[PDB]
């Protein structure tokens, strides 16, 4: 699962 | 879980950062928070505080990491 600890762009 | 909802506190914070970073609950948080967290979130208030303090770290990561460009 990603999630909020992994770097996601926004 | 603790399923306490989300705080005025914690939600004013969050929404401090959503305006810094030009982003929306209705076009950016909410579509990935019900992502991330697997379930139909369809209004701020219906976070639970958990939920909302992974977001808001999220949210201070990417206030600190860079400016925002125009």
């Amino acid at each position: 699962w990603m999630d909020f600890d992994d770097d996601i762009p926004f | 879980r603790d399923i306490t909802p989300v705080n005025d506190e914690t939600m004013q914070e969050i929404n401090t950062l959503l305006i810094a970073l030009d982003k929306t609950w209705d076009d950016d948080l909410l579509p990935l928070c019900s992502q991330i967290f697997r379930r139909d979130i369809r209004a701020s208030s219906e976070l639970t505080q958990a939920e909302a303090v992974k977001a808001l770290g999220f949210l201070k990561q990417k206030a600190a990491e860079q400016k925002v460009a125009a």
